[PDB]
């Protein structure tokens, strides 16, 4: 997994030296975002249950032809699966913004993602309409401070630059 | 029956030759595959002409 | 037509006499305008030798975290001696015999064409650039863990199936009863045992792979020896299919080992 | 060219193919009594929209409990899905008359219809009763012994093809029996 | 490795005798449908995109707990490596079909999968449910009774071809038991 | 180029051997198959402009949503590129018939086509729907032999099970 | 052991793929030769006990220095076991005509033959005499047909080119 | 690498054009003589061990200084390395004959071989006579004019490949000297 701690603890062992004083300077930088990033995790964990609907309804407005018969959303039960599908990606941004890195995403979300979408014919450009709608929705005065607006909005832009 | 093959069917057209025992270039015959639609319009006039409301 | 004539340029190579001239003036006139492209295609293949050795370390560092495969140190400063032994021997292998010069070239232009599974763009690069094919082999054969340090035995018999082939593989090292300079431990007063003390660290922790890392390497080594040595030798494939450490310790190059 | 005709249906995406004035003679040399056969399948597809209306309504006329609340001809989208399906057999058994064989009728239409209908709550004994109307309706159009409308043909007999389509509707009936 | 041409030479190495007009007649008939065997792998390579696809969905729509929390194919690191687990057994079976024997399959890949699967924790119980989804669609494309894709072949009997592909997949369950 | 001639000389080169007579059997299979394969390519060289126009009309009939803005068919210059993108395939299908193998296809058109189609938001679902219309309405006794209608149609579905 | 169609599938998994369209073009060509070559296997089959003793004493008619002691050809049962050593070279050259390729030849006739003929001092020139003694009398319109007559010798001179 | 069928489309790829009946007839005559082409490479592989052992003493019969002390061809190893050098540049021209194109030897054997012979001191005035000796033996086999070997071939002319085999030999010595 990727974080501030586990990345810099690797090069201590993989070069065969002690814990330095430069890696001790690195966890100090994790303290400056510990009370600055974790407010967004408790934000969305009590907020997904209404935004799984409005961001799940966001892509079908862009792509009404998924509900057409024949393609990957030609079943009221496929769309029951489709809402569960998008509740795994930002289920991991609650796991990513609690750790400090993209660890729960680069090993559980993108690894093998383009290969299960070509074979099972899921259009990757609808996930770009699914959770980037929340990027165009986010209000820094009302919802949460501009520290989540620079960090929760950053981790989403990691994903659109991965599913494309 | 999968999601792609559901209410799919052939459809065929017939234009016979004009006179008997003469060759006709206008005679032609379709065999186009076409998905049969839901046809809600004559569903209303058949249920209302037979029984009752149908509004469950 | 361009002008009153079209003579050849004086910048074209092989334009002067070179018949009864001095040695200084003979060599100046045969390499007239050829010096540029010799140095263009000398930094070309050295960049290719620098580029594929980067593209296989990306598997060694998946998603920005280092695995147990890197591990260049175990004790305090345990890479400084590994720094010298890797770069002093790289000069030792550049003063080899003139028979092993093209033996390295034509065999690197043998195995890489096999491993590049039918991609016509890729075999065209491996014929012009001998440094690229020397780097294509040792990068991929260390990316997929196949050479010597990671294919550990699991039975009790396979430690002698390893030991049967390798001391018979070192017929390539000793030409006769003399040794060679290609197989040298080191040249400092501790560097002999300083090669041993890392040699047991690199074998031990590489026996601590995951269940996925051993079960995916035990079939990649099998088909490796199945298209490098036993092209049709089904008896050698009868040990290469079920016993993969046999199919891995045998090295495809004439490494002089 | 019946195998190329069969690939328009079986290939799982819709194409189109049609027959001009030259290759209509290729079909008459291929299929035996094809001038009796193409007259027969034209006399089913030209009046199929009336044929599906009397088939579902005679099922109501001898069993009026389908249009009851809780019935399977209640809630008119469900009643429309009968009227979708009622021509789907007649689209495919017309195609069984055209190919001369009901192999393409079996796997594409009849295969799995027995387990689908008990999964959805279809009464199967009315479903044989619907198709038996359409078995009696096609042989009144092939023999032109229909009471209301009649068609224009060259004179002769077509009772072999009337028995040939009667060997196709009981394949629909015994699949859902 | 060794073919059906060599399968009587498997026996002939241990005969202290030869193969002549005693056993060529078993190999002579292999040539008489040698066009047929090359015609019956052209269906298998014609639907490579779907055969590993609907197989792994064939167990999801029956045993859906494998993608639950506590699953073996939970994330995309696992199930994208499950479609590579299920495709290369479609690969070493089509090499065995052109050889007439499992000499390619039973030694290159399946030589002891119960030290790479029980060493991982792979569910063997629904692996064989992931086998007969492909076997039932292998015999269904040997015959031209696939309800979606029809294929244009020369007519004839292929029950010896359809029974052979079922007798390749049977020892896969034996290699994991 | 992955032709049958190259595959039997590459294994001959790797074994350090001569041309053995086992490979000569495979060359005999070419001149039997070459007559029933070249006239699939000769009829394609005289029909390519009429077949590539008739292909793309079913691309926009099965998926008519591409004329929307943001899709890959909103303006005329890239609908012109769509016919060029699909003519390049049906030229490489002509090129591989003359070689006999799948050599030009999996090297020129195919290798690298996955990571540029999802890059530029092009679905492959409309790419495979273009040639499957071409591969279907073609009567095997009406245009060419009963052998070329098998061999050439075996090359068109090679694209579909490599793209899906 | 390398034959016509076990080779082209040994290279078909060497890239990690399926059979191609030219992979089947190779398997048509041995079918073009599975009649012209199986007659040549039958000619050796019902004549092998006539040719073991025919070409057997042929080499003994060459080398008179084996007939005196100082060799492994002193007594009778060596010459009986010599006629056994003839029978193995006709057992596997009959095998290659069944499978088409040089499969059974390279394994137990070609590879490893150097050690147990040179450290055992049984000269390879003595073997190539009786090998050519079968090769210098092919009666082409009498014993077989014209195409079996040219490829029967093409397997005969394989041990010529290897062992001598 | 690049055989004859690949060559005719790689110079037509820069055309951005199809390959129709203008140059396919030149390729249709290539597959006409393909039965004679397999009846040409059979005459080279069948006599390999003679003709490689031939010129290694036929070179020194003209130049006896190569066996002298201080010779390139002086010891047992430098001859044992010379004979295994000897059939490599003839197994590759057999590849070019069987594949119809010279694009397998000039990238894997003529790929800087004048580079390596200067690094060892291998003479080149001998290395081109040692392949011209092994050249006339290759036109005296595809045309049955050998004086100690006869291959039974049908009636026909073999000047089609007589200059073409030697065309795969004069390019050898030109790009190694
Ligand atoms: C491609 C081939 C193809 C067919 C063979 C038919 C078969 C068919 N019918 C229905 C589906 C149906 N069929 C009926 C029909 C009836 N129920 C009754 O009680 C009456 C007896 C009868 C009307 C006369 C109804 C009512 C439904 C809908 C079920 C529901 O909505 O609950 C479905 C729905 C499931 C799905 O979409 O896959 C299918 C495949 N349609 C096709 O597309
Ligand atoms: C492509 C469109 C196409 C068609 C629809 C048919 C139409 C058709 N049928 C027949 C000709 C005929 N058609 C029938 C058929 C019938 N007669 C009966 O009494 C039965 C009620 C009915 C069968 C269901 C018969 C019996 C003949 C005469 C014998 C024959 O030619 O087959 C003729 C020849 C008429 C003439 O000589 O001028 C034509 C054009 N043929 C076609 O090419
Ligand atoms: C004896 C043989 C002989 C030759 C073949 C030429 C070769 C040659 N060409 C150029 C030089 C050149 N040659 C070309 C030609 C081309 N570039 C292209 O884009 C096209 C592919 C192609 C012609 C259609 C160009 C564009 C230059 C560049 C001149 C410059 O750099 O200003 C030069 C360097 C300039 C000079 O020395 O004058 C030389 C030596 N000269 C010779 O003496
Ligand atoms: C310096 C020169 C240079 C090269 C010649 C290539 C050679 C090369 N190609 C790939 C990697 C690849 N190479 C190809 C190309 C092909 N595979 C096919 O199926 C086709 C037949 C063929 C193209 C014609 C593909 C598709 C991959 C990705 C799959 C893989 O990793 O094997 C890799 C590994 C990439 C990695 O480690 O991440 C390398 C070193 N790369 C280079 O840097
Ligand atoms: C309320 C009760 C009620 C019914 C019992 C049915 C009445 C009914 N009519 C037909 C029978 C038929 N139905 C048709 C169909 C048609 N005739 C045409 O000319 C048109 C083109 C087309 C739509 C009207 C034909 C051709 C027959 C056979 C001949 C006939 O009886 O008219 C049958 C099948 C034969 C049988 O009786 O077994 C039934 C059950 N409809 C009802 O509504
Ligand atoms: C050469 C011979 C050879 C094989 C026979 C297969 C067998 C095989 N499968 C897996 C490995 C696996 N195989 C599966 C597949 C499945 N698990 C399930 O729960 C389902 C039953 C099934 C999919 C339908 C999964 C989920 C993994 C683990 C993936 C991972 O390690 O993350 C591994 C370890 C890693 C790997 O190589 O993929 C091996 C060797 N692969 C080979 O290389
Ligand atoms: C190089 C590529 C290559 C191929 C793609 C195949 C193509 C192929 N298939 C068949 C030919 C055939 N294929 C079949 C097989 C079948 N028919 C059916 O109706 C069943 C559905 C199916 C059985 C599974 C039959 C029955 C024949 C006729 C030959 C025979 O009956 O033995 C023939 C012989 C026709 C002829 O030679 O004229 C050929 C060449 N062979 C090749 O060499
Ligand atoms: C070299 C590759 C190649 C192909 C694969 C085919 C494909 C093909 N078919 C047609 C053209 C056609 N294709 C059909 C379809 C069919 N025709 C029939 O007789 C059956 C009913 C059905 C096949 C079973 C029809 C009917 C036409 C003519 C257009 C029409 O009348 O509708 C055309 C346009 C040519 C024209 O203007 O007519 C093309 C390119 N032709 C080729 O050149
Ligand atoms: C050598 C072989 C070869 C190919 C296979 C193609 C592959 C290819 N296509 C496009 C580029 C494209 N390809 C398409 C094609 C399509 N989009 C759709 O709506 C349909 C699905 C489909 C037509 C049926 C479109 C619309 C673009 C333009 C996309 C863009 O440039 O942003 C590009 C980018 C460069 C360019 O635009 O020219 C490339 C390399 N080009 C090649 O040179
Ligand atoms: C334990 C695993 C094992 C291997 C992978 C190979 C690898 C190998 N091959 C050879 C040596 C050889 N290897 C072969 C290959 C073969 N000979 C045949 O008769 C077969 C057709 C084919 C597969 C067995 C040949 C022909 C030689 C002699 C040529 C040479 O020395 O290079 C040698 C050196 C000589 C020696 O064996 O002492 C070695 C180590 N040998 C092994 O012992
Ligand atoms: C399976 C391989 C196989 C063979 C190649 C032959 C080889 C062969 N031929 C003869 C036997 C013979 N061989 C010949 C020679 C010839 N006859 C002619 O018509 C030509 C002129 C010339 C062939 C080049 C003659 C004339 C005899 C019989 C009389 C004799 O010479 O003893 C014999 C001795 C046994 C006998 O009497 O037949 C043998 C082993 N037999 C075999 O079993
Ligand atoms: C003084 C030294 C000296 C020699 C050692 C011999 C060797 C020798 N033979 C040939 C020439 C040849 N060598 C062969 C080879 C063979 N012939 C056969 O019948 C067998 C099948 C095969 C040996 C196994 C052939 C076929 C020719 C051409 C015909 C001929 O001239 O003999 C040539 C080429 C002549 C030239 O340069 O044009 C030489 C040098 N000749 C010499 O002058
Ligand atoms: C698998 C291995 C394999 C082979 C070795 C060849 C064997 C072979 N060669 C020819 C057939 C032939 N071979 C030759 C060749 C020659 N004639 C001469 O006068 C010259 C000396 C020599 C020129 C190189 C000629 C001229 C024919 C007749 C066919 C033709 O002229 O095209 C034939 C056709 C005759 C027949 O069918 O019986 C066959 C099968 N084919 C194979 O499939
Ligand atoms: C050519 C003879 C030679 C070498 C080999 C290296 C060996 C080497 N690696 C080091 C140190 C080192 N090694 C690695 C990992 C390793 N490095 C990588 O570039 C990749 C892809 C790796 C995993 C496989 C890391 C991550 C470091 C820490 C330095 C850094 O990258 O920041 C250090 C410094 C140790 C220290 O700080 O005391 C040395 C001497 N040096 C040499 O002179």
């Amino acid at each position: 997994m990727k974080s501030v701690i586990t990345t810099v603890v690797s090069a201590a062992d993989a070069a065969g030296r002690f814990p330095s004083n430069s890696d001790l300077e690195s966890i100090q930088g994790n303290i400056q975002r510990s009370a600055a990033r974790l407010e967004a995790a408790e934000k969305l964990a009590g907020n997904h249950e209404a935004v799984v609907k409005e961001a799940g309804d966001a892509c079908f407005a862009k792509y009404a032809y998924l509900k057409n018969p024949g393609e990957a959303g030609e079943n009221q039960e496929k769309i029951n699966k489709c809402y569960r599908d998008v509740d795994h990606y930002m289920r991991l941004v609650n796991y990513c913004l609690v750790v400090g890195g993209t660890g729960p995403l680069d090993e559980w979300g993108i690894a093998g993602a383009r290969e299960v979408y070509r074979t099972l014919n899921l259009p990757t450009s609808a996930y770009v309409a699914s959770i980037a709608y929340t990027r165009d929705r986010l209000c820094v005065p009302r919802d949460m401070s501009a520290q989540a607006g620079v960090e929760f909005s950053a981790y989403l832009d990691y994903l659109i630059n991965a599913l494309s | 029956f999968p999601a792609r093959i559901r209410n799919k069917a052939p459809a065929m057209e017939f234009r016979r030759p004009s006179f008997a025992n003469t060759e006709d270039p206008s005679a032609y015959f379709m065999l186009q595959k076409e998905t049969v639609p839901l046809r809600m319009a004559l569903a209303e006039k058949l249920l209302t002409k037979l029984g009752r409301k149908g509004d469950g | 037509l361009t002008g009153y004539d079209s003579k050849s340029s004086p910048n074209f190579p092989n334009r002067a006499a070179t018949r009864e001239r001095r040695t200084v003036s003979f060599n100046a006139r045969v390499a007239r305008n050829k010096s540029q492209a010799k140095k263009i295609l000398e930094k070309a293949d050295e960049f290719f030798a620098r580029s594929v050795t980067m593209q296989y370390k990306a598997f060694a560092c998946p998603n920005g975290v280092y695995d147990i495969q890197c591990t260049e140190g175990t004790v305090k400063g345990a890479a400084y001696e590994k720094r010298a032994m890797a770069v002093s021997a790289a000069f030792r292998a550049k003063q080899a015999s003139p028979a092993a010069k093209a033996r390295a070239l034509f065999e690197n232009r043998r195995h890489a064409i096999i491993a590049s599974h039918e991609c016509q763009h890729e075999e065209d690069l491996f014929v012009r650039f001998p440094k690229l094919s020397a780097a294509y082999m040792m990068g991929k054969t260390e990316a997929m863990r196949t050479c010597s340090r990671y294919v550990v035995p699991d039975s009790l018999e396979e430690e002698y199936m390893a030991a049967s082939v390798d001391r018979q593989m070192k017929e390539r090292a000793c030409p006769g009863g003399v040794y060679a300079s290609s197989c040298v431990e080191g040249n400092a007063k501790g560097q002999a045992e300083q090669a041993r003390v890392a040699a047991l660290a690199t074998a031990f922790r590489s026996a601590q792979k995951s269940a996925s890392k051993t079960t995916a390497e035990r079939y990649s080594s099998a088909a490796y020896g199945r298209d490098h040595f036993a092209h049709g030798c089904s008896y050698e494939e009868s040990v290469f299919n079920t016993y993969p450490a046999t199919a891995a310790a045998m090295r495809s190059k004439s490494y002089n080992y | 060219m019946l195998d190329a005709f069969s690939r328009v249906v079986v290939n799982s995406d819709a194409k189109a193919a049609y027959v001009g004035g030259s290759d209509l003679q290729a079909l008459k040399s291929f299929i035996a009594d094809g001038n009796k056969r193409l007259d027969a399948v034209n006399s089913i597809v030209s009046n199929a929209s009336c044929m599906v209306s009397d088939a579902v309504s005679g099922m109501i006329c001898e069993n009026p409990g389908l249009i009851s609340p809780g019935g399977n001809c209640y809630t008119n989208r469900r009643m429309a899905a009968c009227l979708r399906d009622g021509e789907i057999i007649l689209r495919y058994v017309s195609y069984a008359l055209l190919a001369g064989d009901a192999s393409v009728l079996e796997d594409r239409c009849l295969n799995g219809l027995k387990e689908t209908y008990i999964a959805l709550g279809v009464p199967t004994n009315s479903s044989i009763r619907a198709v038996s109307i359409m078995k009696a309706q096609a042989v009144a159009f092939i023999t032109n012994t229909a009471t209301e409308r009649k068609m224009s043909f060259a004179a002769g007999d077509c009772t072999s093809l009337a028995s040939e389509v009667a060997s196709y509707f009981d394949r629909v009936g015994a699949a859902i029996s």
